[PDB]
């Protein structure tokens, strides 16, 4: 998330982060119906919901930690999110407009290469980021 | 002007495992849609993108239903169904046409997602699928045979009891455009297949 | 006229191995609902398609329940 | 809880305590869109309107206790 600040610094545009680690829903992913109180859409329109401008910098967190215990995956939803001429076609519930989030920028975060989704491996970029020596950790604790 | 509106001609159109042309009906004048499938190995659960309607699933079970009927004629997986998910990706919505918007070209995209081998090009091909291997016949060919022709693509086949359709329309699109009929989709598996299996 | 639209007194109906016509009715009036059965192999689970509620599922298990007294 | 209790007195500020502990959605946290009578904010709102401060001490009383189904 420092490189995605570094990022966001560079292009000077909004920064956030959300979690996607531990979801089992699809539901949670995307919306859910009008049938109870206070219907809701899903994290990532709520998220677009407190940023201001349609080309944000937006980080995810731990999206090799998906599960679905039923039929289908959120892969297919985040592989929507993945083209941006399909971006503007997303599975809804709340909602029914496919959003246009073509402009927001996107940068994400796994810990595990091996445990992210296997229909989304297509376009993804392995850039692995090793351990830490003593006298790296020390110079980057002592500088900043 | 600037820019091609749409993407040009046969460069869009291209051989692959992935992709699939098939005609689309639209009330302001029918296209053609590019679907998208990615068959690796999984566990079997369905997965739709797009705001679809839920037909589209059943019509690519049915599709799969096919492919668990012959399995073993084409190189197909002997037992899929527990160990391939499909995953499946349309452009639009859904069609407000009753039925499946092109189920044995989805029926051909998934079966060469299994087989791994790419999609012949220059056929647009598209129809409704039944449980006993019979492609029932589709109304409105005629903007479908409209889009192929604006999609420069000559080679549309046809299920078999749309062959009195062939007889209703005027000439001048009948002549622009060559018509096979086909009434199994192990036709259609040799039909839009680069190789024979 | 053109075509005729619908399919004539029926002499030869579609090849009908796996399924069977059927008679029922509409609000609107009764169609032919060909009842297509496709038998697949797989876990012996019961399978539906068709936006099928459940007075479907005990019908299809008193059927399954006739010829498993009847497989022979 | 006399603890805090405790550290709000050594601080000269007036102590304070909610029970979240049980709590099953964000509607009695962040409250709710005003749409008729019985229109109510967040617990946590209730909790500084009764401390008539800016700067209260404020102690959590059961975060691990939240539960989480419905209703955001
Ligand atoms: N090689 C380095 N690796 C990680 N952090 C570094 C490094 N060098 C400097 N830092 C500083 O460490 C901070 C960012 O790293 P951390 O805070 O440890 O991890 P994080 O960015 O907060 O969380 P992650 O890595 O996204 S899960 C910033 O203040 C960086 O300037």
């Amino acid at each position: 998330t420092s490189l995605g600040r570094s990022i966001a610094r560079s292009m000077n545009r909004k920064f956030h982060r959300i979690s996607l680690g531990g979801v089992r829903d699809e539901a949670e992913i995307r919306g859910h119906r009008r049938t109870y109180i206070g219907a809701m859409p899903g994290k990532l329109i709520h998220a677009m919901k407190q940023v201001g401008v349609i080309n944000p910098v937006i980080l995810l967190d731990e999206i090799d930690k998906m599960s679905s215990d039923w039929r289908g995956d959120p892969a297919s939803a985040m592989l929507e999110v993945l083209d941006p001429e399909q971006n503007n076609t997303f599975t809804d519930h709340y909602l029914d407009v496919p959003y246009d989030l073509s402009k927001v920028f996107f940068i994400t975060t796994a810990n595990t290469l091996q445990t992210i989704p296997r229909p989304l491996l297509d376009r993804m970029e392995v850039i692995e980021i090793p351990g830490y020596t003593n006298m790296e950790k020390q110079a980057i604790a002592r500088q900043y | 002007l600037g820019i091609p509106r749409y993407r040009p001609d046969k460069a869009e159109t291209e051989p692959q495992v992935g992709t699939a042309q098939g005609l689309a009906w639209t009330p302001v004048g029918g296209t053609l849609l590019t679907i998208e499938v990615a068959a690796v190995p999984g566990s079997g659960k369905l997965s739709l993108t797009g705001q679809l309607g839920e037909v589209m699933k059943e019509s690519a079970q049915a599709a799969l239903t096919y492919l668990r009927a012959h399995t073993q004629d084409y190189g197909l997986p002997e037992d899929f169904y527990n160990k391939v998910d499909l995953h499946v990706h349309v452009p639009d919505g859904a069609t407000p046409k009753d039925g499946p918007s092109a189920g044995i070209t989805m029926a051909t995209a998934i079966a060469s997602a299994l087989s791994r081998r790419p999609a012949r090009m220059d056929i647009a091909m598209t129809g409704e699928v039944s449980l006993r291997g019979k492609v029932m016949p589709i109304g409105g060919v005629k903007e479908k045979l409209l889009a192929a022709h604006q999609a420069g693509i000559h080679k549309i086949v046809l299920p078999k009891d749309n062959e009195a359709q062939l007889e209703e329309l005027p000439k001048e699109v009948l002549e622009g455009l060559e018509i096979k009929l086909v009434e199994d989709v192990g036709e259609v598996l040799e039909y839009l297949l680069l190789p024979e299996p």
